[PDB]
């Protein structure tokens, strides 16, 4: 690949100037050793002062592997890079991706490596190896092909990317691919046992066309919307009736035809809330009548791609975490909840970072673009720590949630 | 001839769609003119300058001073213009190494690089743009017109440029030497190790041997400065440093800008000095514009100031770094938001102090303040040692542990340990996951006329206790919290409290021990006081038992 594809930026817009955060001594050593060797082989050279832009790069280790990995945080960059409509308008997101019983995820980040970046771009990848205390100036760098990371490798290399892998896609006509950034998705529904065949053959068949040896595996076999759920009980107390109503209250924004006049009509007076009520023949025909309108799919509900998906977290306690994606307000098109969190028993901001990365991934799968996300958290306590946790090399936004949604009990 | 190396040029442009500069010259007097031709025929044999023909359309204006005594006239090019159309360069580091970082080195060498400058070539294609003119005597033939062949002074690029050209040359010598430590300010290249003195001259002279490959003569710095150096504000000495003399005024009478100026200086001296406090002065600059304002000291700010004269009477000095030994992080709690720490590596040996305040809010805690503080000493040690402190935090184990574990937020404090340090930081009060078997249900409500602001707020209970109170120049929120007040109040130690206000709810399951509400305040402290306390929510004007009985009472 001698010819470079020219790239521009969007109108009137300059390069990114992001400050780098701190470093570790470690990230820095690492981040140093593997600068000096992408220097070697020719990937990024040295910078002089003209070249006033800046990315932030930090070090990583990816899933259950002890070398260091360098991440750059392109996020600045890609919104700054001109729209991509590559080699066509568009590839139509795959929806037959999320339906495999089997997909693995496949980094090819280094694919990229072989491509030249054109020279005119080649400033705004500037990035900076900081140092400890101020004590030299950072080590300043640009890259010279195409970057992990950046919106525009996947779109440059996809011709690249087509033809390596259709005599592979020629043989098996029932295995869906999907690109997404640095990463492969590779789904069929075939056991593992074929299926790790085919994805062996498959890294094998890259390895051939000029890898990593790792892989993720996903089962998008049940991703959909959790139903809401009330509680089946034989007494209730006053105050499990007055959670009731206020979950039916809140579930009646999303459904049409919830009732709780009957269930109200229970609670006539001034009660203690521990006190037993007891049904009614009409409070308990209203709860089954809610009950079987909440087994129906939510109405209207469809995806909009010109729009944000947004996600939104819930710490519940003890490891356990709930998360809904949803482009308006009562409109989820997805919800989901997870559990005992990998390696992270006494760490909450693990927990939340490894979440962030699991709903990422389901969204990239349904959806093929990343959510913004509404973090329970408060945003000094993410900024310093969320690096430490990171695996993905791809980055969601986020935003910070300072006030405690009433609505954590509902999807409690 | 020896040949030598040049030194590499860096490309330079205007900024996009810009000219260079058009900036007409001003008159001078037939004295600085005189004086100016003199200076440039003398820069321009030093190769500093070239003389240029007619063609060029750029220009700026050129100067001629004094000074008081130095009874010779001065050059001056004025490039603002120039410097306005000049691209961003990637500028020399705000930042400077922090004292507590820098590690030993008992041999320190100060070159003189002011002459290697001149070595350093302006890009040949930008040189166009620095053109200036003489204006000549009564202004009968043409000026005298120069442009710049070397980075002129005051122009927008020469310090990122040099500093730039000096690291890349410096470079090898410092990859092969990693025994010593080299450290550039302006003209000044500190050179350090920490050999014996004559292992040390020779590194010296293999370092002016190294910068000879490119033509540079690097004397040592004329009168060399006994220790300390003063550095950036500080004192550094061989074994210990500290911030330069702290002096604090004496004054019946105290402007906007004469407490602006005392803040500066304790906030400088509060990197050394521990226990340094700036709330109470600080409060006095809250939000005022004119700094003659003679703004009277409060009690509680002289009180403060008076504490930092007391912790400011003796020098205090930190110790540098040793990466063998452990790092350590010790915060205690103020009082009325301010936190302080110290970071040492063994008892007693600090090597730096600091303070952390609290952040602007209608509600906090102190658990939270007490995370914030450790999130900024983590970045700044990390900033300053490249690694994460060790803490020893005011909060025992078991407070934090109940604090994250029922917490609404994720939340995160690196390895720390419980010191014994009053006062503690604890949880004040802790609402019940269940309601209570036994204790009294209070119903609250409370509802204002937005027009008039007349409002009620009240309760009733399952006992036929009921209250409400008339209350003027209120809102509906603030009914809603002065009804959770009173059944606070008016309840035994454990208590069932049931709202329909989702705002209280909001702020109480923050869980604030302190606000700028005096009504919350007046919740925390019954809060604080109960021994149980249920609080549950349900939705409004929904026919709730209680609940529609108590909004009846309070709505009109
Ligand atoms: C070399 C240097 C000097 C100054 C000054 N002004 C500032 C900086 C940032 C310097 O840069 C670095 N300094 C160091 N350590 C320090 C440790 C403490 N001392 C003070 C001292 C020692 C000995 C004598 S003495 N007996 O020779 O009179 C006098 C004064 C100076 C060196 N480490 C690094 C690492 C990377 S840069 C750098
Ligand atoms: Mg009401």
């Amino acid at each position: 690949p001698i010819e470079t594809v020219p790239v521009k930026l969007k109108p009137g817009m300059d390069g990114p100037k992001v400050k780098q955060w701190p470093l570790t001594e470690e990230k820095i050593k690492a981040l140093v050793e593997i600068c000096t060797e992408m220097e070697k082989e020719g990937k990024i050279s040295k910078i002089g002062p003209e070249n006033p832009y800046n990315t932030p790069v930090f070090a990583i280790k990816k899933k259950d592997s002890t070398k260091w990995r360098k991440l750059v945080d392109f996020r600045e960059l890609n919104k700054r890079t001109q729209d991509f409509w590559e080699v066509q308008l568009g590839i139509p997101h795959p929806a037959g991706l999320k339906k495999k019983k089997s997909v693995t995820v496949l980094d090819v980040g280094d694919a990229y490596f072989s491509v030249p970046l054109d020279e005119d771009f080649r400033k705004y990848t500037a990035f900076t190896i900081p140092s400890i205390n101020n004590e030299t100036p950072g080590i300043r760098y640009q890259y010279n092909v195409l970057p992990q990371g950046w919106k525009g490798s996947p779109a440059i290399f996809q011709s690249s990317m087509t033809k390596i892998l259709e005599p592979f896609k020629k043989q098996n006509p029932d295995i869906v691919i999907y690109q997404y950034m640095d990463d492969l998705y590779v789904g069929s529904d075939l056991e593992i046992g074929q299926h790790r065949t085919k994805i062996e053959e498959l890294r094998q068949h890259l390895l051939r066309w000029g890898f990593l040896w790792m892989g993720y595996e996903l089962h998008p076999d049940k991703w959909t919307v959790q139903p809401i759920v009330l509680p089946e009980k034989d007494s209730w107390t006053v105050n499990d009736i007055q959670k009731l109503v206020g979950k039916l209250n809140w579930a009646s924004q999303i459904y049409p035809g919830i009732k709780v006049r009957q269930l109200s009509k229970l609670l006539r007076g001034t009660k203690a809330l521990t006190e037993v009520i007891p049904l009614t023949e009409e409070a308990e025909l209203e709860l089954a009548e809610n009950r079987e309108i909440l087994k129906e799919p939510v109405h209207g509900v469809y995806y909009d791609p010109s729009k944000d998906l947004i996600a939104e977290i819930q710490k519940q306690g003890q490891g356990q975490w709930t998360y809904q994606i949803y482009q308006e307000p009562f409109k989820n098109l997805k919800t989901g909840k997870y559990a005992r969190m990998r390696g992270a028993h006494t760490n909450d901001v693990k927990q939340l970072t490894e979440a962030v990365q699991k709903i990422t991934t389901e969204s990239i799968v349904i959806w093929g673009k990343t959510p913004k996300f509404k973090l329970p958290i408060q945003k000094e306590t993410w900024e310093t720590w969320w690096t430490e946790y990171w695996q993905a090399t791809w980055i969601p936004e986020w935003e910070f949630v300072n006030t405690p949604p009433l609505v954590k009990l509902w999807y409690q | 001839m020896v040949p030598i190396s040049p030194i590499e040029t860096v490309p330079v442009k205007l900024k996009p769609g810009m000219d260079g500069p058009k900036v007409k010259q001003w008159p001078l007097t037939e004295e600085k003119i005189k004086a100016l031709v003199e200076i440039c025929t003398e820069m321009e044999k030093e190769g500093k300058i070239s003389k240029i023909g007619p063609e060029n359309p750029y220009n700026t204006p050129v100067f001629a001073i004094k000074k008081k005594d130095s009874t010779k006239w001065r050059k001056l090019v004025d490039f603002r213009e120039l410097n306005k159309r000049t691209q961003d360069f990637w500028e020399v580091q705000l930042g400077i190494p922090h004292p507590a970082g820098l590690k030993k080195n008992k041999s320190v060498t100060v070159l003189d690089v002011g002459d290697a400058y001149f070595s350093v070539p302006l890009d040949e294609d930008f040189r166009k743009y620095t053109a200036f003119t003489i204006p000549s005597i009564n202004n009968e033939t043409p000026g005298i017109r120069y442009q710049y062949n070397v980075l002129p002074q005051g122009w927008k690029g020469s310090p990122a440029i040099f500093q730039s050209s000096m690291t890349k040359i410096l470079e090898p010598f410092a990859a092969q030497n990693p025994d010593i430590v080299i450290y550039q300010y302006m003209d000044d290249l500190y050179v350090g190790s920490d050999l014996e003195i004559g292992q040390h001259r020779t590194k010296i002279e293999e370092l002016r041997q190294h910068l000879l490959r490119w033509g540079l003569t690097t004397p040592d710095k004329k009168h060399q400065k006994e220790p300390p150096f003063l550095w950036m504000g500080y004192e550094l000495h061989p074994d210990k440093w500290t911030v330069q003399p702290i002096v604090l005024p004496e004054k019946d009478s105290w402007t906007v800008n004469d407490i602006q100026k005392l803040v500066g200086k304790l906030n400088w001296a509060s990197q050394i000095y521990p226990g340094i406090k700036v709330r109470q002065l600080s409060k006095l600059l809250r939000g005022t514009k004119a700094l003659t304002e003679v703004i009277p000291l409060t009690e509680e700010a002289e009180l403060e100031l008076a504490e930092n004269r007391e912790i400011l009477k003796e020098p205090v000095h930190g110790v540098y770094y040793d990466p063998s030994k452990d790092l350590i992080a010790e915060i205690q709690k103020q009082g009325q938001g301010q936190w302080t720490y110290q970071i040492y590596q063994e008892p007693f040996k600090n090597l730096k102090t600091g303070k952390y305040a609290r952040m602007r809010g209608a509600h906090t805690n102190d658990v939270k303040q007490l995370t914030e503080a450790v999130q900024k000493i983590t970045t700044e040690s990390i900033v300053i040692w490249g690694k994460t402190p060790k803490f020893k935090l005011p909060i025992q184990k078991e407070t934090w542990e109940t604090w994250w574990t029922e917490y609404w937020q994720a939340t995160w404090i690196p390895e720390w340990e419980f010191v014994n340090t009053p006062p503690l930081v604890k949880l004040w009060y802790q609402l019940e996951k269940e309601p209570i078997v036994g204790a009294e249900t209070f119903y609250v409500d409370g509802a204002a006329n937005r027009e008039t602001k007349l409002g009620k707020a009240g309760y009733v209970t399952n006992k036929g206790r009921q209250k409400v109170v008339p209350l003027t120049n209120t809102t509906n929120q603030k009914t809603e919290l002065q009804a959770i007040y009173l059944a606070l109040q008016d309840s035994g130690l454990e208590v069932n409290i049931v709202t329909d206000s989702q705002y209280a709810l909001g702020i109480i399951q923050a869980q604030p021990d302190k606000s700028e509400s005096e009504l919350v305040n007046q919740i925390i402290e019954q809060l604080i006081k109960k021994e149980k306390v249920y609080l549950a929510w349900v939705p409004a004007h929904k026919g709730i038992g209680g609940n529609e009985q108590v909004d009846k009472l309070v709505s009109a």
